[PDB]
């Protein structure tokens, strides 16, 4: 049958405006069509890692739900947005777990997050008592007690504020430039799955 | 919810903040380096302040987690970098005398002019004119008039402000818990906690002591040998029993010999290993010397060049409505950001200092991951020895023949590797009785152990008996004869180039023995040698995380400074000084028999 209504990945991996990674946003997707090409084509990538499925079956295979996650992070962190590693990101800001099932993807963002003066726009969580479940987000900005005196809300000594400004600018060295990542993550569950890719006659 | 956890989360959050305005710092001071403009003036100078600021009140804050209850290394070493109090642990009136003193001895040295009598129409300064007489003209009492004129008027000006700057230094240092200045200047090097690799402020002085015992024949045969070509140059003046003018050896102070290569040399009629003929018949231009530099880099092993280095820096200079500082200077902004300031020319001094200068990229690059207060040498003499021997490597006739500057088939004969060994002796082996001397004056008039009106007697006695330098006329107290030298006026550490200095050859030796090299060390190349590079690599990841004592096994498998390489590096000069030095007369008296 005619191919329409093809699943919105021209509004994940483009849009005027990403999210912080404490605050990092999640897309369901779900009852359309999966073109993944349009992913393909869409940036020269720093890294499409797929963990669990192979980049090319993808279209061929159909599940229930995907989730698409995006945040901006540093260079040197599109390392963490994987399973099994550590760093602030990982444990703090976005977690995967041991057996994730989908692809990450992380490409430069200089022209569109690099201010001269500094983006003090994206923030990244840098203190937090626990670490993060895997698709766990936190958005508190409780004042971070590292001490053994309650901080009583106001900043001050051994009080720290969590969340942590990514000052990004223009000039600065390719591990430490924003990046934008999407990862997405599928899931199948009892249900009928509803996102499966193209057919043709 | 211990000290110590509170601390790591508290440099944690100084990390992040830090590199952050240390960037926009460094930023604002390469764009009135690149610029000097006024608008970049005070950019740089509300940039500078607001950094200075944050240092002062994260070093109060700092000072809340006492050190003796942290047990991690890295911990430990960023809070001893952070809780120092400086020049803040004065009374507001002293510490502002202090500055203003310090500002006013910079200026006098900057703005100090002095000229001929009876000509004041317009004089002459240190920099654009007194360089020049010192270290070109072969007058006699030429240079004494030039010498006596500056050292007379700027030590009348300065000895006063010394004489308070002492004063002012030695109560900064006592109350930062230290015996004294000069035990503030030796704490660079000072290791604590590290069983094996331990390393004392006052070891510094012996270890000193017992290299230079060993560095003393060579340089006497130098001496000797420098000494009777001098009397070659100057008939009647110099005594063959004495010590040297203090004004004909080149510079303004005696820093380096490098200017007597024409008066002393071995062999005049042999050429030098000059390639700028070379460089200038193939149209080499500033971008093409910085990729032959990066490509030596990656011949070694070591990562290549950023595309911001490429993209930011600025390797030629620019023109003359844009005004830039043209000091060679390798610059780490941070946050993954490294530049190179040089104004380019063609020559092959450039190249070799494009090599120095990119090395001091590659140490700056490696140690990058470390965290901020440990991004640097591990001690102050490895930054620049690191770079000296890119500066070795890069200058040897195997490697410019691999790269096409020298023809493939030009002698290397044994004649013009002694001219080249004499170079190297008066640029290397000239500097040292004098950084020796200049440092342990120094040492000595903050330990108090010069009373305080024997200061030039004293100065001028060890000049004559280390450096085998004699005065040309007797100087009182009212003369402040040190104070004429940049680093001393302007309050800077001195014994960095001692141990720059030792640190290179011992280098050069650990990667000329990894590299296979057959010959003798003056001819090494560490060209496509990946296990040197690799040897090299495991010190500069570092960075100040470890000892410089650990560092240096790391390097050369010993703790400690050694001279063993340097001798080793001078054997055949050493060999053909004892040759030529049979007739005359090797060693000085202290006596003031030239004059
Ligand atoms: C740096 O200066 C501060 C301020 O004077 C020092 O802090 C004081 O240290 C003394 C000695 O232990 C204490 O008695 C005071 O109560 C401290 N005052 C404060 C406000 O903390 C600090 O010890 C100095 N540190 C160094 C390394 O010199
Ligand atoms: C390091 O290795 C390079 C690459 O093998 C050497 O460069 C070659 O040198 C030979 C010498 O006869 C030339 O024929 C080749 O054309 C060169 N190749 C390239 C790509 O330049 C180089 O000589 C080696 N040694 C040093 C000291 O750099
Ligand atoms: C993707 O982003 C570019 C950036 O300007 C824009 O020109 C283009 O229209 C966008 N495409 C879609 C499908 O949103
Ligand atoms: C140098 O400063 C002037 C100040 O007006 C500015 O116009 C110029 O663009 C600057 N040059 C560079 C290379 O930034
Ligand atoms: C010191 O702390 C760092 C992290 O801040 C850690 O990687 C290192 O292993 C610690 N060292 C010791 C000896 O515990
Ligand atoms: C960077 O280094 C690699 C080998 O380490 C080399 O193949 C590559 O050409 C270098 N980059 C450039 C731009 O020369
Ligand atoms: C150089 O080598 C030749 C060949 O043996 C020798 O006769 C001459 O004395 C040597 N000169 C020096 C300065 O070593």
């Amino acid at each position: 049958p005619n191919i329409t209504n093809l699943c919105p990945f021209h509004e994940v991996f483009n849009a005027t405006t990403f999210a912080s990674v404490y605050a990092w946003n999640r897309k369901r997707i779900s009852n359309c069509v999966a073109d993944y090409s349009v992913i393909y084509n869409f940036a020269p990538f720093f890294a499409f890692k797929c963990y669990g499925v192979s980049p090319t079956k993808l279209n061929d295979l159909c599940f229930t739900n995907v989730y698409a996650d995006s945040f901006v992070i540093r260079g040197n962190e599109v390392s963490q947005i994987a399973p099994g590693q550590t760093g602030n990101i990982a444990d703090y800001n976005y977690k995967l777990p041991d057996d994730f099932t989908g692809c990450v993807i992380a490409w430069n963002s200089n022209k569109l997050d690099s201010k001269p003066s500094g983006n003090y726009n994206y923030l990244y969580r840098l203190f937090r008592k626990s670490k993060l479940k895997p698709f766990e987000r936190d958005i508190s900005t409780e004042i971070y007690q590292a001490g053994n005196k309650p901080c009583n809300g106001v900043a001050g000594p051994n009080c720290y504020s969590p969340l942590q400004s990514y000052g990004f600018r223009p000039t600065y060295g390719v591990g430490h430039q924003p990046y934008r990542v999407v990862v997405l993550s599928f899931e199948l569950l009892h249900a009928p799955a509803t996102v499966c890719g193209p057919k043709k006659s | 919810s211990t000290i110590e956890e509170q601390a790591k989360t508290f440099l944690d959050k100084f990390n992040h903040e830090a590199e952050d305005l240390f960037y926009q710092s460094s930023l604002a001071s390469w764009n009135y380096n690149t610029n000097i403009t006024e608008e970049n003036v005070q950019n740089m100078n509300n940039a500078g302040d607001k950094w200075s600021a944050f240092l002062k009140e994260q070093s109060t804050l700092a000072q809340m987690y006492p050190l003796q209850e942290i047990q991690n290394l890295t911990v430990k070493l960023q809070l001893q970098a952070l809780q120092q109090n400086g020049s803040s642990v004065l009374s507001e009136d002293k510490s502002k005398r202090l500055n203003t003193i310090l500002n006013t001895m910079s200026t006098i040295y900057s703005t100090g002019k002095v000229c001929n009598p009876d000509n004041p129409q317009e004089c002459l300064l240190l920099e654009p004119g007194l360089n020049e007489i010192m270290a070109n003209s072969l007058d006699y009492n030429e240079r004494l008039w030039a010498w006596e004129s500056w050292r007379s008027e700027v030590g009348k000006q300065l000895r006063p402000l010394y004489e308070e700057y002492v004063v002012l230094k030695n109560e900064m240092a006592r109350a930062n818990h230290y015996e004294d200045y000069g035990d503030y200047w030796r704490g660079d090097y000072e290791v604590n906690g590290v069983d094996g690799y331990d390393y004392s402020r006052g070891q510094l002085i012996e270890d000193v002591e017992h290299t230079f015992e060993e560095i003393k024949p060579l340089y006497e045969h130098l001496h000797a040998y420098v000494r009777a070509k001098l009397m070659n140059a100057y008939p009647s003046y110099i005594s063959p029993i004495g010590c040297l003018p203090a004004h004909l050896l080149g510079d303004m102070w005696g820093r380096f010999w490098t200017n007597l290569y024409s008066l002393t040399v071995p062999f005049g009629q042999k050429p030098n290993i000059d390639v700028t003929d070379a460089m200038v018949d193939q149209a080499w231009d500033a971008q093409r010397i910085f990729k032959e530099a990066e490509k030596f880099f990656v011949s070694v092993g070591l990562p290549n060049m950023t595309q911001g280095f490429w993209e930011n820096s600025m390797l030629t200079d620019p023109g003359n409505v844009q005004k830039a500082v043209c000091h060679p200077t390798a610059w780490d902004l941070g946050k993954g950001d490294f530049r190179i300031l040089m104004c380019t020319k063609v020559t092959m001094d450039d190249f070799l200092t494009a090599h120095h200068e990119m090395g001091h990229i590659q140490y700056d690059m490696a140690y990058a991951a470390q965290p901020f207060l440990l991004r640097n040498g591990a001690n102050e003499g490895f930054h620049e020895a690191v770079g000296e021997i890119m500066s070795l490597s890069a200058a040897t006739p195997k490697h410019l023949k691999s790269i096409g500057l020298l023809s493939p088939d030009f002698q290397e004969d044994n004649e013009t590797e002694i001219n080249f060994l004499l170079k190297q002796a008066l640029t290397i082996v000239g500097t040292l009785p004098f950084t020796y001397m200049l440092e342990k004056w120094r040492w000595m008039v903050f330990k108090g152990e010069i009373p305080k009106d024997q200061w030039m007697k004293k100065w001028w006695e060890m000049k004559r008996e280390i450096v085998g330098v004699v005065e040309p006329v007797p100087h009182d107290e009212t003369y402040c004869d040190p104070a004429s030298l940049f680093h001393v006026s302007n309050d800077y550490s001195f014994i960095r180039y001692y141990t720059r200095t030792l640190y290179q050859f011992q280098f050069q030796e650990a990667l000329c023995q990894a590299a296979k090299h057959e010959g003798p060390l003056h001819k090494c190349d560490i060209s496509n040698s990946t296990e040197a590079g690799q040897k090299l690599f495991n010190m500069l990841r570092l960075g100040k995380s470890e000892p410089w004592t650990l560092a240096l096994e790391n390097v050369v498998g010993a703790k400690n400074m050694n001279v063993r390489p340097l001798l080793n590096y001078f054997e055949p000069l050493f060999t053909w000084l004892k040759d030529q030095n049979k007739n005359s007369f090797v060693g000085w008296s202290t006596d003031w028999s030239p004059y």
